[PDB]
RNA sequence: CGACUCUUAGCGGUGGAUCACUCGGCUCGUGCGUCGAUGAAGAACGCAGCUAGCUGCGAGAAUUAAUGUGAAUUGCAGGACACAUUGAUCAUCGACACUUCGAACGCACUUGCGGCCCCGGGUUCCUCCCGGGGCUACGCCUGUCUGAGCGUCGCU
RNA sequence: CGCCGCAGGUGCAGAUCUUGGUGGUAGUAGCAAAUAUUCAAACGAGAACUUUGAAGGCCGAAGUGGAGAAGGGUUCCAUGU
RNA sequence: CAUCUAAGGCUAAAUACCGGCACGAGACCGAUAGUCAACAAGUACCGUAAGGGAAAGUUGAAAAGAACUUUGAAGAGAGAG
RNA sequence: CGCGACCUCAGAUCAGACGUGGCGACCCGCUGAAUUUAAGCAUAUUAGUCAGCGGAGGAGAAGAAACUAACCAGGAUUCCCUCAGUAACGGCGAGUGAACAGGGAAGAGCCCAGCGCCGAAUCCCCGCCCCGCGGCGGGGCGCGGGACAUGUGGCGUACGG
């Protein structure tokens, strides 16, 4: 369990801090598993949703194995939207449904020099580690 | 008759406002505020009401320099030098 | 805040009390009674060696 | 109002005692303190004793304690001059002198020159400068001989 | 087609001047389209534009005030400014040199009783 | 009364100035909560403090 | 002495405190002129004061000062202590000379009333109810 | 027969108890332990495209720069942003900036009025007008300059 | 939540108790100081009360008139509901 | 006889800390409780002033916050979703 | 009957500095009640407390004996345990009330004036050159100013020198 006497295990406390949270650590709260394919490919497991990356939803109403392409990342509510993961509301105009982007695997990363950047270093992280318990 | 028909004849404020402290309570005839004392050199504050002290005591405003100390303390109040540039 | 939160047992009491929880827990009987499942236990004063 | 039998009792709670009420919740706590100062401080002074300077032994002022003998505050002057420690160098070396005790007796002034003389045989000096030795001590008494002492220095018994 | 602080550095007082005075006028243009119905097009520019000239004038200020630090570096006396402002406590403390000078009487002290490192034996 | 100064006519100004409802568009803001203005100021009702 | 400052005499209160005159003020007239010498110039540290004359009306003093900043203080150790932001205003706090000597500090049988450094200090040690955490 | 009244039950109202929840307190402990004439605390007035409050900020005004981060902000709109001839946002914050009162400092204030020195314009240097900038508080230390005294003296 | 222990800010009908809510009273008292309204029309879903016109009255220049000081602070003025 | 050497000065540590900055925890309270303040709270409001000082938490997983038809001038309904 | 030296004073928007005000839980200096208890009440108590005023710092104050003791003597200050609800005070009523020794936390010592000696050995300011800017110092120069014999610095302080 917890042994640092500076972390805090209070539950009104970290409840404050995931609520409040900037924007720039809300990204990291808001990261989501890769597929099979992708864990295997990169040596990463999580990765921070991003605007353009396509997931599958895994669990709620719109489950399946349909790929969607990520449209919004709404940091401000704690939810993504995704292409065909809609409803019609009472006038007939479609809405976007908000999911947690725990609740979703990245199959294709959007990449750019910084994604690869942070994919080699959580990579590496993660090889020291398997070197170090070797 | 001191009642009703006395209150019409209030027309003439005693108190206007402070340039110091902002409160309506500068009596004009005396020239003081009865509230912070402007003309004096030292605020007005008294032990016998805590919590007319802890109405206007630090924190209750702005603090616009206090908040830059209680930020620079933390770095030992570093000056004249700039992050590394990229 | 003062409300005597603390108690001071006497040292001869506190050592008393171990050994009556030690020697209790020495009996099959007793153990069970705390229900900890020692059904399959070899032997109940229960000693492994050192590379444990 | 008392009632039968009782003890007259006269409680000191008439002077408004619960504004100046000392709580002992930061005890444990000031005692992790001082421990840590304690072990910050013998890290500091690295091979010198943990404790600190060698004390005098003293006999206890009155008729109740003359029996027993305990730490004084510093060895005296006159028992330093026929030590043949300057009073200057004594404090350097860890030895605590106090210039205001005077000996009225030859017994213990006798008592805490021999207790100087032995102290200043089991004291390693490392030299000023460790490449060069003067006057302090050999390198083999000092190579891994020089241990940080704990408790008091040569502590009283009686 | 905006203005980045790290380009305007190099440019001389006389060209950031004037590129303050071309923020100026769309500005008071941007105020007027304001208040004259305009379009969202044009009242997204203001915010924009006040940045800009935001931009501009830190750029000024600040290669006006680096200039005076170094034309007043080894200078006895400098303006109140562009003295170090720590806090006022600390600005009157003593400094470094009359914080560490000995009198010779604590000189010798030290010189001729130097503190010794020993041990004790057990 | 006609006759008033400078410092006065600021202050009355304020008081105009923030005496009005809350804009439509912020009860539609994420976690709101806020319905109406509750330091609505009415002349006959409520005297101002100078 | 100390006239107390009671309109036409009036100390509502018990006999015990209907004292007009006859009071004594607990300072000495030298740390007056010390604390005197010491609000008026306030940019600059009281040392010490000394008499130097009398009358029936008036006594007269002579009140050392030092200037904190100058740099014959500054630069000068043996000095240096003065110029330290403790001892802004010793004449204040009873710190000098003639400031201490009203305060009962001493050594020994007779000064019993400020052990702990002060009157002050002694009184809320003897009156300050010690509650360990184990009674 | 109805009405009315009473009792009980069903349903519906009125009301907001109960229970469950908790980005709040209270208590204890720890580490630091830092304001101000280089203008504090506090107050006033302003600042957003749509903005009243709260919050943030100061005419560079819901923020500039720099650094870290690395694609958002979001209620709507608008518009950027090759993310490499560098970058949205957030965080940090060491550069810069920081209106008016206020110890508050030219004098004064429930108003207002000076003086001195430079710069620019009408002048087309001479001092009038307009604008801009810098000064102009009290106490006090060291030194400086200018002084006062039928204070003590010296030379004449 | 049960059982074995532990610890309480641990049990309400009252305190002219505290806070909140709700009855009967009760569709009751009342909407009675300063003479007074009426006809037609318009707008409008709707008119004793609005507007216009026509009458009959009142203030009667120490006014129920026209303007100010203090105080208020936007109540001023249009448009709409 | 003993004991010190006043009327000048400095000095860390152990000690204190219901204000401040930043943290951790609890056999505490759980929206009439706990801070007055869980919320645009020292706010609204009251007093000439010193000062006094509240009430006020909860849709839902997601606004998917009831399109459309119908009566009514609307509030409000009946269907539908 | 002018010019100088000094002394004692004055002015300046003189050159360079410093103070003011806030917070105030803890700390230092003063001032300082009454409710209350005494089953009344005046001394006493509350209490050197509340309120009032001033001054600080990260701690403050204190502090190296004009001490404790009476011993086979201890040895600055501060804090804890104990002494001790004791010695003592008190309408000897109600009530109040320490210290020494002992055990611990910590532990650290010193500096002037004076008496003397040393050609004032001393210090501040302003210029110039150089090394560096960081809490503005160093080094050198100035028949450059001032302070200072109405006493600066070195030695030295009761433990003697
Ligand atoms: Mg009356
Ligand atoms: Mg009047
Ligand atoms: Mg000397
Ligand atoms: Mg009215
Ligand atoms: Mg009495
Ligand atoms: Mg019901
Ligand atoms: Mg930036
Ligand atoms: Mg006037
Ligand atoms: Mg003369
Ligand atoms: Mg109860
Ligand atoms: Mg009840
Ligand atoms: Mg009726
Ligand atoms: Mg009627
Ligand atoms: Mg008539
Ligand atoms: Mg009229
Ligand atoms: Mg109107
Ligand atoms: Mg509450
Ligand atoms: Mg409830
Ligand atoms: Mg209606
Ligand atoms: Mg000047
Ligand atoms: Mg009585
Ligand atoms: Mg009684
Ligand atoms: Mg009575
Ligand atoms: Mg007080
Ligand atoms: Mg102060
Ligand atoms: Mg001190
Ligand atoms: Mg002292
Ligand atoms: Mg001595
Ligand atoms: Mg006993
Ligand atoms: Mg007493
Ligand atoms: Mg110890
Ligand atoms: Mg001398
Ligand atoms: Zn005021």
């Amino acid at each position: 369990m917890k042994f640092n006497p500076f972390v805090t295990s209070d539950r009104s406390k970290n409840r404050k801090r995931h609520f409040n949270a900037p924007s720039h650590i809300r990204r990291k709260i808001m990261s989501s598993p890769l597929s099979k394919e992708l864990r295997q490919k990169y040596n990463v497991r999580s990765m921070p949703i991003r605007k353009d990356d396509e997931v599958q939803v895994v669990r709620g109403h719109y489950k399946g194995q349909q790929i969607g392409k990520v449209v919004q990342v709404y940091r401000k509510k704690y939810v993504i939207y995704i292409e065909r993961v809609q409803r019609e509301k009472a006038n007939g105009t479609t809405v976007h449904v908000g999911i947690h982007p725990s609740k979703v695997v990245i199959t294709r990363l959007k990449l750019d020099k910084d994604r690869k950047k942070i994919l080699e270093r959580k990579a590496k992280s993660r090889q020291v580690g398997k070197e170090k318990g070797k | 008759t001191k009642g009703t028909s006395s209150f019409g004849k209030r027309r003439n404020k005693t108190h206007t406002l402070c340039r110091r402290c902002g409160s309506k309570a500068y009596h004009l005839q005396k020239s003081t505020c009865g509230k912070c004392g402007y003309p004096a050199k030292r605020k007005r504050k008294y032990n016998w009401s805590a919590k007319a002290k802890r109405r206007n005591t630090t924190g209750t405003g702005r603090m616009r320099h206090l908040k830059i100390v209680y930020r620079r303390f933390r770095h030992g109040f570093r000056e004249g030098t700039t992050p590394k540039p990229k | 805040t003062w409300r005597r939160w603390h108690r001071r047992v006497n040292t001869t009491q506190k050592r008393y009390a171990i050994c009556s929880a030690l020697a209790a827990s020495a009996l099959p009987a007793l153990v069970m009674s705390k229900g900890h499942r020692i059904e399959e236990v070899p032997e109940l004063p229960l000693v492994v060696e050192d590379k444990v | 109002a008392p009632s039968r039998n009782g003890m007259v009792l006269k409680p000191h709670f008439h002077k408004d005692w619960q504004r100046r009420v000392a709580t002992w919740f930061n005890q444990p706590a000031r005692k992790i303190r001082r421990r840590k100062a304690r072990q910050a401080k013998a890290r500091r002074i690295a091979p010198r004793p943990a404790s600190g300077p060698i004390r005098p032994i003293v006999r206890c002022p009155t008729v109740r304690y003359h029996t027993k003998v305990r730490a004084g505050r510093g060895f005296s002057l006159e028992e330093l001059r026929v030590a043949g420690i300057h009073k200057k160098v004594a404090r350097t070396i860890g030895i605590s002198v106090d210039p205001r005790r005077r000996n009225k007796s030859t017994e213990s002034l006798q008592a805490n020159v021999q207790r100087l003389k032995e102290y200043r045989s089991k004291l390693i000096l490392f030299p000023r400068k460790p490449s060069a030795p003067k006057k302090g001590d050999s390198s083999a008494e000092e190579l891994k001989l020089a241990t940080q002492l704990t408790g008091p220095v040569m502590p009283v018994r009686n | 087609a905006k203005i980045k602080a790290r380009d305007l550095r190099g440019k001389k007082k006389e060209e950031l001047l004037k590129q303050l005075d071309d923020l100026k006028v769309e500005l008071s243009q941007l105020r007027v389209a304001k208040v004259t119905g305009g379009a969202a097009s044009k009242l997204s520019k203001i915010r924009v534009v006040r940045k800009s000239i935001a931009r501009v004038l830190t750029v000024i200020n600040q290669t006006q005030k680096e200039n005076l630090r170094k034309f007043y570096k080894g200078k006895k006396y400098k303006p109140l400014d562009l003295r170090p402002k720590k806090t006022r406590a600390m600005r009157r403390r003593l400094n470094k040199h009359e914080e560490n000078l000995k009198t010779k009487k604590q000189q010798r002290k030290e010189r001729l009783y130097p503190l010794r490192k020993y041990a004790v034996k057990a | 009364s006609s006759h008033k100064t400078f410092r006065i006519k600021r202050f009355l100004a304020k008081k105009q100035k923030q005496n009005r409802p809350i804009p439509q568009w912020i009860r539609m803001k994420t976690g709101n909560k806020i319905r109406y203005n509750s330091k609505r100021r009415h002349w006959r009702r409520t005297k101002l403090g100078l | 002495g100390r006239k107390r400052p009671v309109p036409k005499g009036a100390t509502y209160g018990k006999p015990v405190h209907h004292g007009v005159n006859q009071l004594k003020f607990a300072r000495s007239l030298q740390s007056v002129a010390e604390e005197r010498a010491g609000r008026h110039c306030g940019a600059l540290r009281v040392l010490n004061s000394y008499w130097v004359g009398e009358d029936s009306t008036y006594k007269f003093f002579e009140v050392i000062l030092i200037d904190p900043f100058h740099k014959a203080i500054r630069r000068n150790p043996d000095t240096q202590w003065i110029t330290k932001p403790v001892h802004k205003h010793r004449e204040m706090r009873g710190l000098t000379s003639a400031g201490r000597k009203s305060r009962g500090l001493g050594k020994g049988h007779k000064f019993h009333h400020t052990i702990g450094g002060s009157r002050r200090a002694a009184w809320r040690r003897r009156n300050t109810l010690q509650l360990h955490r184990y009674r």
